């Protein structure tokens, strides 16, 4: 692949795939610097940033897996540029450079918690507003912690009390021999 | 004027119309089930000045076999400064 | 199995199974029209105005022979 | 002559080779500031240079297009852009170089994905005009 | 009780109740706390099936079974006290409609529940809802029907408990959104006997907290007539003056001797004589709740008060009264 | 008196209007409207009432009774009290006042104050900005019908509008003036909300346009005086430019020639397109829509003015 | 007698049946299917029913699609201010009970948590007929009421 | 650039009796009297409308309505408790507990669609191996209260003998896919 | 100025709750509110099997359905390396552009009723009420037919299913003609809608677009001519691309991409090879009900299939079709059990209601309806 | 307000396809 020649070799840090789309597993701190190459380059010309992927594996020591996806309209590729950041690790943002990454980067915050640097109204975009906890990790309960909401005698206002219903059936379906 | 009288009454009469409509509903079911938009004050000040033309143009458009050809050029005179005033208001752009 | 769901008595072999499902005709179906068939066939830009300025110059003299008989 | 890049934004530039011209010598001056040893380098040189001999060669937008297949001159003189934003920028937070651990695992993964799934075909070769 | 949960919404509490008088504005409070701790309730409304229907929430699918019974017919109260084991009685009235009188609607219901809820041997806790001050003696035929009523329902059924809750205030109460909404009469508030009628109001919040609290308590608060009383004993007009506080309005009270008003509340208790038209439910001017006006015995005597029932009132500034906000 | 006779008949117009629009702009889009409530829908407008005046209010609020309370009584007033001087046959007008267009030209411009005070009492900022919106375009396209009747005034000898009817025996002003008709009618559009016209009407800016204190009747009261407008500015473009009570005047044997029937006739077709012309056109924004009020129906209209004064006055057609 | 009571309360309910405006509480797609039930093959104005795109002057709230607990407060507060003689039909499985999310930390198990719900129209995507035949039993809701002879006791 | 644009754009339609073409159009609504006609088409031509009560929309033998549990011809409920759709349901509607009866076949003691916490996507049809879960035509059971809709233990969906006449008639003309 | 301009016609943009910091009438900037239907969807799928997680992407997109289970579909199948037949490819094109259709003919009218013509509304749901007699009839459910499984789709057409979708295209060009001449020549249309949300192809390129609203400004980008992912790289179709990016050229695209897809419906029912209708890979396609019952086998897959799941080797790609919205795609991390692993939905709506921002700087605020409008924002994807 | 204003004025109509009508 071309962009792997030119690419400084120190960007592309942690790892390469090539299949079911490209990805190069960079570091989070060369991150937006890799971004802004593939981006503003003649020979990779991507300009859009199709979507940005939190992904959490709790037994990873960097547990989130920011995967930024790319599309060149250009050259009719694919990248998927990615990065590894845990709770408390603040990670470049993009949306200097891909604007549309405001929105996924606010979904990524909501959603796993990977704070993203200088991203102008990082803001819960999905949850509920006065949503404490971050829901598409693994460890975050699928019916959720304080997540119902029910009218009461403190007319007009739903409460938000802690959570209680039929107990979701967890199907161990998984069987031996893979 | 002898025929005002019958809108005299009807003013009065609509009005006890729209009270008992009014009533109906207060009767029954009971118990149990921007600093400042300029532009309006000159849309405002544009229709009053186009009603007072409309107003000039009322006696002249009910007389006007009488005023042959003399007051028909007359109010194409008056006609002529509400064109310009009214050009002069579209190129301004008040009209927006 | 597969044999014993489609049998078609005979056939000999696992070839020749029925197979009869949903599809076009023999032949495909018509030609089916996509473009934008929007007739033009009104009346002009003339013949708009004309009908409009005649119905003036008749319709206005019209007027002025009403305006007439009502004097 | 052009009529209008059918992109929305991407204005129709007459003086096209000219601006062209401009940008790929100001490019491979300004490639100069990195170490030679970089594949960046080495594509931006070789490129520009095609682009810019090209550009030098042919007189009409349409000839630079229909030789140099690279869409139209509008894009081409976005791309010359960008690639000058891009070495100005790498001049500075400058990558170039490994570090000595530089661990860096690639992947294989060659399991044949079905022809019939979203694959990113070529698209025309520049046999388009 | 037979609880099997953690704190409510789907937990159980073995308390399968039929608050009589859960359609109300005490009602909505004790359901919600009833069914909010997990317990079912069994409301029996009177009539509209809108009227219950502010309950089919607040408990969680089937928590709370709105059922229909009539008043004057038992075999129906039989059934809506099929499968329960506390009754509470909120069934009460303070102005005396056509149909039912005030002892037809205060005591001869109480007494016929408590009887009904005697013959269905299995009712642990009945607690039987009356107003403070509801003395015999008392002026209001409507306390004085109230005390008969504790008085046969303890006769009738001992070890029931009483809670005798003061005029209650909170949202859709029958106290301060009249005086609102006479307040629209251009901050007009016709105070009457000059304000000094002392009173012990309650966040019906509390009153509801103090009911339940009768039942999960243990054999104690059997057959002993609390006095749901309340903190910072009030008096009528101190009490407009903190309404004023929430609705912005300027206090332009009025004073109006007893006699003037049992005379502007002589009308609307012609209540059994103009039979083909029922009267618009007298809010603020009620010569029953005058009569009641005028003696300021609803005061908490030495009787049973909150503090035994480990309970302390919510004061009646602030949120328990911030219902009003809604009038500004 | 008699204007019980008037009023009445003509709330029951409004209330089988609402019924009309529904069913008319249904059948355009190709389904019935309302049809199982009555017959055909023909109690529909009665189940709309009875439910209206069955719902019990949000808030009382009957303290400020002077202010808003009597504002939709006033629009409701003035939309009805237009009709005396409408006729609708030769001798059936209630008051044939000398000066009657000038009186409709002044019932608009009270119906301006109808509008602009139901919007202030409603303390809404958005709602309040909503009504001053839309009377400044049921004002800016009232020079335009104060044009457009200049000219049909003009045609006719004085403003009696039994005259302007009386004037039209020999050709209907509508098919000489047709361009004039097309631009009363969408002025009357204009100049009533409901129309392709109708931002401050887009179908949610409109109920929070009018008032806060709905309690139904002031809701009611607001669609009856809309369609009450419109069944009278219908009225118009059918006195002044259709024959007011005029047959095509054929004489056929079949047809005794009822005058009031031809009146109705003809308020129907305008009726029925306002609804099709409801249908069939998007909305205007308001921001295009005074620019065509001004634009383009100001100049068209003063034009009018001076085209049939000037081919009037050449040759003595007065 | 009381027949006179019996007529006032068959005309009252005609009304309220006849004349049924909901607030169209048209969340994701049961909105669309909602939207197929007022469209030109079954018609809602047939029936009287009359899309208010406001909750001011609406006597009924068709919440449809997931109630997310974020929408919980909004619905709520629209369900405040309507006019008293007022119902709530839940359309779609997520709207009336949990539904396909009953266990989402975001979806509210049923709008039952936050209004009082007279007519479940049941099935996910329920057939624009089923949200017709639940509002045809919301009709029959209706005409059940007698409200003028419970205000006679 | 957008001044030239407008310059030349109103430049390509400058020649007279092209002017007078585009004026007319404008002059006398040329495009909106085409709306307008068509409209009146429409609101002439019959109208697809359906007065629902007394016929209803069609629909096809695969539409899923509501659940119902079906039984062999001669009794015995067809559920024997495999779990299968409780397994695929993606929305988890259906409890399943399952007891060996006395006659030793085993069934299920409660088989509970929870019809509000269901999606209606068919899945359970599809799993079950013995065609024993399968949705009515029915699709018309709104229900008055929430916990009506919750479809009891093989008690509520066992009122499918009623809708057997047409879920064997579906399934008898599904059976072929 | 800060207005709270919420849903204006509910049942038809649910959910939407801009916030619009006005300047009079003039929008300086449209901050919308996300989350109003933000369902537990991103991680409900990681809970569940590979074929539990289908019946989501139907309900992600709730006016153009099919579109999202196959583009599901092709994330399960690019993993799973499941070859599917030709009939099940030309069934799964024939629905994903019936409901190209089925969106298109919602998000114009719908559009169009904003602005404010009512009859196009009606007329086009008549169209969608005779296409959802196909999805009901091929699959059982009207709106959510969870019918394109991974491997293949489904269960194969009824026997009379391709005679009525026939007998509807040939109808159908009649149906856009009068969406056109209702909407296109009106002078009250293109007013409302010329140089409305103008965006030069760098922004719609910058935020990511990718859909109708980048093809509105000029960038020749469809997904099944760039990625051809079924028998599109066979049929024959013309995608209509936009010259200034307006809210005009958008709805003349959707009109032409209703008629394009018109083609695309007549091609493959010309040609539907009478093939099987699911990949003959039985442990990931679960048998039929008769070879279930009749063969041990295929009874063992059917239980472990519908129980179990695929278990889809471990893998994670973005596999993204051309929905009607836009680029639907589905970026499906697989532990290799046989639950996904952080199933994320790159939906289109939520890159272009961010549009909205920058799309109705200085529009007026009767235009961040317009605005919506030819956005085709569905909230389920947001 | 110096707001750009929505001109109304565009080029005509022209149906633009893409480049791949007959042989890609
Ligand atoms: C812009 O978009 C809009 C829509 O979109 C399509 C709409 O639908 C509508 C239309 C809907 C409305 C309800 C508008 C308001 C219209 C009405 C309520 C109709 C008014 C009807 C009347 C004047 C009747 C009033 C009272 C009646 C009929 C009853 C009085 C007498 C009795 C109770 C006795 C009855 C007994 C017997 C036996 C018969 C006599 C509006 C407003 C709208 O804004
Ligand atoms: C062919 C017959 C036509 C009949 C039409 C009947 C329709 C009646 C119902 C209402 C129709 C829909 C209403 C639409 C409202 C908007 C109309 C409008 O304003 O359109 C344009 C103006 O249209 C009108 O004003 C129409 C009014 C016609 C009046 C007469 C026009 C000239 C008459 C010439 C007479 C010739 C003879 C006279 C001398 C002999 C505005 O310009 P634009 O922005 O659309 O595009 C150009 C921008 N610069
Ligand atoms: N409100 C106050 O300020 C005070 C009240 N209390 C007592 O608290 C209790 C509940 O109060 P609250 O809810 O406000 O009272 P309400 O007057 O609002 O009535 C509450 C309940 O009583 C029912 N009810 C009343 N009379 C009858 C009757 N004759 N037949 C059947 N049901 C009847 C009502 O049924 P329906 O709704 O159908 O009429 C409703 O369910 C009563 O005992 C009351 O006297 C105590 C202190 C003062
Ligand atoms: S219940 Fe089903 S159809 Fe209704 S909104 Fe939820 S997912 Fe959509
Ligand atoms: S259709 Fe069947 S499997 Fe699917 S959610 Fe409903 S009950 Fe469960
Ligand atoms: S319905 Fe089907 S899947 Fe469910 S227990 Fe019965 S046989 Fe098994």
């Amino acid at each position: 692949k071309y962009s792997w020649e030119t690419l400084p070799k120190k960007w592309v840090k942690k790892m390469e795939r090539s299949e079911h789309g490209n990805r190069f597993d960079t570091n989070t701190d060369y991150l937006f610097q890799l971004l802004c190459f593939l981006k503003l380059h003649t020979y990779t010309r991507v300009q859009v940033l199709i979507d940005i992927c939190g992904v959490d594996y709790p037994s990873r020591k960097r547990r989130f897996e920011v995967v930024y996806n790319l599309l060149s309209t250009r050259y009719n590729s694919r990248i998927r540029v990615q990065t590894s950041a845990d709770e408390v690790t603040r990670i470049s943002s993009v949306v200097s450079l891909f604007p549309s990454a405001g929105w996924w980067e606010r979904e990524v915050w909501d959603m796993f918690g990977v704070s993203f640097i200088n991203h102008p109204d990082l803001r819960r975009i999905l949850t509920d507003y006065g949503f404490e906890g971050h829901p598409l990790r693994k460890d975050f309960p699928l019916s959720g912690y304080v997540q119902v909401r029910y009218d009461d005698p403190e007319k007009r206002v739903v409460s938000e009390p802690i959570e209680m219903t039929q107990e979701f059936r967890y199907f161990d379906f998984a069987s031996p021999w893979e | 004027m002898l025929e005002f009288a019958p809108i005299f009454i009807y003013l009065v009469i609509s009005l006890l119309v729209s009270l008992i409509l009014l009533g109906v509903p207060f009767l029954f079911a009971s118990n149990s089930s921007s600093r400042f938009d300029i532009r309006f004050y000159l849309v405002s000040i544009l229709f009053l000045i186009f009603d007072l033309e409309v107003t000039f143009f009322f006696p002249w458009a009910v007389s006007l076999n009488k005023i042959d050809l003399f007051g028909f050029w007359s109010m194409m005179a008056f006609l002529f400064i509400l064109t310009i005033g009214f050009l002069y208001e579209w190129k301004r752009g008040a009209l927006d | 199995t597969e044999a014993m769901i489609r049998n078609k008595p005979g056939m000999a072999s696992v070839k020749d199974m029925p197979l009869l499902q949903d599809g076009p005709p023999p032949g495909g179906f018509a030609p089916v029209r996509y473009a934008r068939r929007i007739s033009n066939t009104g009346p002009s830009a003339m013949a708009m105005f004309l009908a409009v300025s005649g119905a003036f110059a008749w319709g206005m003299y019209q007027v002025g022979q009403g305006n007439k008989i009502r004097r | 002559v052009k009529q209008t890049t059918g992109i929305v934004g991407l204005d129709v530039v007459p003086n096209a080779r000219a601006v062209l011209i401009d940008l790929y010598s100001k490019t491979l001056k300004e490639i100069q500031a990195v170490p030679e040893d970089e594949g960046y380098r080495k594509a931006v040189e070789s490129f520009t240079r095609q682009r810019l001999n090209v550009c030098k060669e042919e007189e009409d937008w349409e000839m630079i297009e229909k030789r140099l297949g690279c869409g139209q001159v509008e894009e081409l003189i976005e791309e010359a852009r960008d690639e000058l934003t891009l070495i100005g920028k790498m001049i500075e937070w400058d990558p170039w170089g490994v570090p000595d651990d530089y661990e860096c695992e690639v992947i294989e993964n060659d399991a044949p994905i079905p022809k019939h799934v979203p694959q990113h075909r070529p698209g025309p070769l520049p046999e388009q005009f | 009780l037979a609880r099997k949960g953690t704190g409510g919404r789907s937990s159980v509490s073995g308390i399968v109740a039929t608050v009589f008088g859960a359609t109300g504005f005490l009602g909505r409070y004790l359901v919600q706390q009833l069914a909010k701790m997990g317990s079912q309730v069994l409301v029996p409304f009177r009539g509209s099936e809108d009227s219950p229907r502010h309950l089919k929430l607040m408990g969680d699918l089937g928590q709370v079974v709105p059922m229909k019974f009539d008043p004057r017919d038992e075999d129906s109260i039989k059934a809506v006290m099929a499968k329960a084991n506390v009754v509470i009685n909120l069934i009460g009235r303070e102005y005396e409609t056509r149909n039912f009188s005030f002892e037809d609607a205060n005591h001869h219901i109480a007494e016929k529940l408590a009887l009904v809820a005697k013959e269905h041997g299995g009712i642990m806790r009945y607690i039987q809802v009356s107003c403070l001050g509801a003395s015999v003696s008392s002026p209001s035929r409507m306390l004085r029907a109230k005390a008969a009523a504790e008085e046969a329902v303890l006769n009738a059924l001992p070890e029931a408990t009483i809670m005798r809750p003061a005029t209650m205030i909170g949202t859709e109460d029958r106290i301060l959104n009249p005086w609102s909404m006479f307040v629209k009469k251009y901050g007009f508030l016709p105070l009457i006997g000059g304000g000094t009628t002392k009173f012990q109001p309650v966040y019906v919040v509390d009153v509801a907290a103090a009911i339940v609290a009768a039942l999960k308590d243990d054999g104690s608060s059997m057959g002993k007539t609390y006095e749901l009383g309340g903190p910072d004993v009030f008096t009528t007009h101190e009490l407009a003056e903190i309404m004023y506080d929430m609705i912005r309005e300027w206090p332009r009270y009025v004073k109006l001797p007893f006699p003037i008003a049992k005379a502007m509340a002589a009308p609307r208790d012609f209540m059994v004589n103009k039979v083909p038209f029922p009267l618009p439910s007298p809010q603020i001017f009620n010569l029953d709740q005058i009569n009641a006006l005028t003696t300021d015995t609803l005061v908490s005597d030495n009787a049973l008060k909150f503090q035994d029932l480990d309970l302390v009132p919510h004061k009646l500034k602030g949120y328990p009264v911030e219902f009003l906000i809604q009038y500004r | 008196a008699e204007i019980l006779g008037i009023i009445l008949p003509l709330l029951l117009g409004v209330a089988f209007l609402v019924l009309a629009e529904r069913k008319v702009m249904a059948f355009v889009q190709r389904r019935k409207g309302p049809d199982v409530v009555g017959s055909f829908g023909l109690l529909q407008p009665l189940a709309d009432g009875l439910k209206l005046i069955l719902k019990e209010p949000i808030s009382p609020s009957s303290a400020n009774f002077f202010l808003f309370r009597m504002a939709p009584v006033a629009t409701f007033m003035l939309s009805l009290v237009a009709w005396a001087v409408v006729p609708f046959d030769y001798g059936m007008v209630l008051s044939d006042l000398n000066i009657g267009l000038l009186y409709l030209f002044a019932i608009s411009s009270l119906g301006v104050y109808g509008i602009i005070i139901a919007g202030w009492s409603s303390n809404s900022k958005y709602a309040f900005l909503g009504a001053l919106r839309s009377a400044a375009q049921m004002v800016s396209y009232e020079v335009s019908i104060g044009l457009i009747l200049i000219t049909v005034l003009i045609c006719v000898g004085s403003c009696n509008l039994s005259e302007i009817v009386m004037a039209q025996k020999q050709i209907w002003f509508g098919i000489p003036l047709f361009p004039v008709l097309v631009m009363f009618f969408i002025s009357c559009l204009a100049e009533t909300n409901r129309a392709p016209f109708d931002l401050p009407e887009a179908e949610a800016e409109l109920v929070a346009g009018y008032n806060v204190e709905y309690s139904s009747m002031g809701f009611a009261l607001f669609f009856l005086g809309e369609y009450a407008n419109m069944i009278l500015m219908s009225g118009l473009c059918t006195l002044f430019f259709l024959g007011g009570w005029l047959p095509i005047l054929d004489l056929p044997i079949f047809k005794k020639i009822p005058g009031s029937i031809w009146f109705s006739i003809k308020v129907l077709f305008f009726l029925f397109l306002y609804i099709w012309v409801r249908a069939a056109f998007p909305r205007y924004r308001y921001d295009q829509l005074m620019g065509l009020g001004w634009k383009v129906f100001l100049p068209l209209s003063l034009a009018w003015v001076v085209s049939v004064s000037g081919l009037l006055v050449t040759f003595q057609w007065l | 007698a009381e027949f006179v009571i019996s007529k006032v309360d068959d005309l009252m309910n005609w009304a309220r049946t006849g004349s049924i405006w909901p607030m169209t509480f048209g969340l994701a797609c049961c909105a669309v299917e909602m939207m197929h039930t007022g469209a030109a093959r079954y018609d809602l104005d047939r029936f009287g029913i009359i899309f208010r795109p406001s909750p001011r002057q609406s006597d009924c709230m068709i919440v449809a699609g997931t109630l997310t607990n974020k929408m919980a407060p909004a619905l709520r507060k629209v369900y405040d201010q309507m006019p008293e003689p007022r119902w709530v039909i839940s359309m779609g499985s997520c709207a009336n009970g949990g539904g396909y999310y009953h266990y989402s930390y975001s979806v509210v198990r049923g709008c039952d948590r936050i209004v009082p719900v007279d007519i479940y129209v049941p099935g996910c995507p329920p057939t624009a007929e089923a949200l017709l035949y639940g509002l045809l039993q919301l009709q029959k809701k209706i005409n059940r009421r007698k409200d003028f002879l419970h205000w006679w006791n | 650039d957008d001044e030239e644009a407008e310059q030349l754009a109103k430049e390509i339609s400058k020649d007279w009796s092209t002017v007078f073409e585009r004026s007319m159009n404008t002059l006398f609504l040329t495009e909106m009297v085409r709306g307008l006609s068509l409209t009146l088409k429409y609101f002439f031509d019959p109208k697809v409308t359906i007065n629902y009560p007394f016929e209803k929309g069609p629909l096809s033998p695969r539409f899923r309505g509501e659940h119902a549990l079906r039984r062999y011809p001669t009794g015995e409920e067809r559920c024997i408790a495999c779990k299968l759709c409780e397994a695929v349901c993606p929305a988890q509607a259906i409890t399943i507990e399952a007891e060996e009866r006395e006659d030793g076949s085993r069934r299920t003691t409660r088989y509970d669609i929870d019809m509000t916490k269901c999606i209606y996507c068919g899945f359970c049809q599809e799993a079950c191996p013995v065609d024993a879960i399968v949705e009515g035509p029915n699709f018309e059971f709104a229900t008055e209260t929430h916990e009506e809709l919750l479809y009891d233990k093989e008690k509520l969906l066992e009122n499918g003998d009623r809708w057997e006449t047409e879920i064997a008639e579906n399934l008898r003309s599904e059976s072929l896919y | 100025f800060t207005l709270n301009f919420g849903p204006q016609h509910p049942a038809a943009h649910g959910v939407l709750r801009l916030v619009l910091e006005m300047n009079g009438e003039v929008v300086e900037r449209a901050e919308p509110h996300i989350g109003l239907l933000h369902r537990g969807t991103e991680k409900l799928i990681e809970y569940k099997t590979y074929l539990q997680a289908l019946p989501y992407f139907d309900r992600s997109d709730y006016v153009s359905m099919m579109a999202q289970e196959h583009a599901y579909s092709l994330a399960v199948e690019k993993l799973l390396n499941c070859e599917v037949p030709l009939r099940a490819q030309y069934i799964r094109v024939l629905f994903c552009e019936i409901t190209r259709i089925l969106n298109h003919l919602l998000a114009l009218t719908t559009h169009a009723m904003d602005v404010g013509a009512l009859t196009p509304f009606l007329w086009a749901f008549e169209e969608r009420e005779k296409l959802l007699e196909f999805y009901e009839r091929v699959s059982g459910a009207r709106m959510h037919a969870s019918f394109i499984r991974p491997g293949g789709v489904a269960q194969d057409l009824p026997l009379g299913l391709c005679r009525d979708i026939d007998s509807f295209t040939q109808q159908f060009a009649s149906r856009i003609d009068e969406l056109e001449e209702m909407l296109t020549g009106n002078r009250i249309w293109k007013q409302r809608l010329v140089d409305i949300g103008t965006v030069t192809a760098q922004q719609a390129k910058d935020w990511g677009f990718s859909g109708v609203m980048l093809r509105g400004p000029g960038v020749c980008w469809d997904l099944r001519r760039a990625a051809p992912y079924d028998v599109y790289d066979q049929l024959d179709f013309d995608v209509p691309v936009g010259t200034r990016g307006d809210c005009y050229d958008r709805y003349c695209i959707r009109i032409e991409e209703m008629r394009q897809s018109l083609r695309i419906i007549v091609q493959c029912l010309n040609q539907m090879p009478s093939g099987m209708i699911k990949a003959d890979d039985r442990k990931l396609c679960p048998p039929s009900r008769c070879r279930m019952k009749l063969s041990m086998e295929s009874s063992i897959h059917h239980f472990e299939l519908y129980t179990e799941g695929f278990s889809v080797p471990a893998s994670s790609t973005y596999t993204a079709v051309e929905a009607p919205k836009g680029e639907f795609g589905v970026f499906l991390v697989s532990n290799g059990s046989n639950r996904p692993y952080r199933c994320k939905i790159r939906a289109p709506g939520f890159a272009h209601l961010q549009g909205l921002d920058f799309m109705s700087k200085h529009h007026m605020l009767a235009d961040v309806v317009t605005i919506i409008g030819t956005q085709d924002i569905v909230f389920g994807e947001v | 307000a110096a707001a750009a204003a929505a001109a109304a004025a565009a080029a005509a109509a022209a149906a633009a396809a893409a480049a791949a009508a007959a042989a890609a």
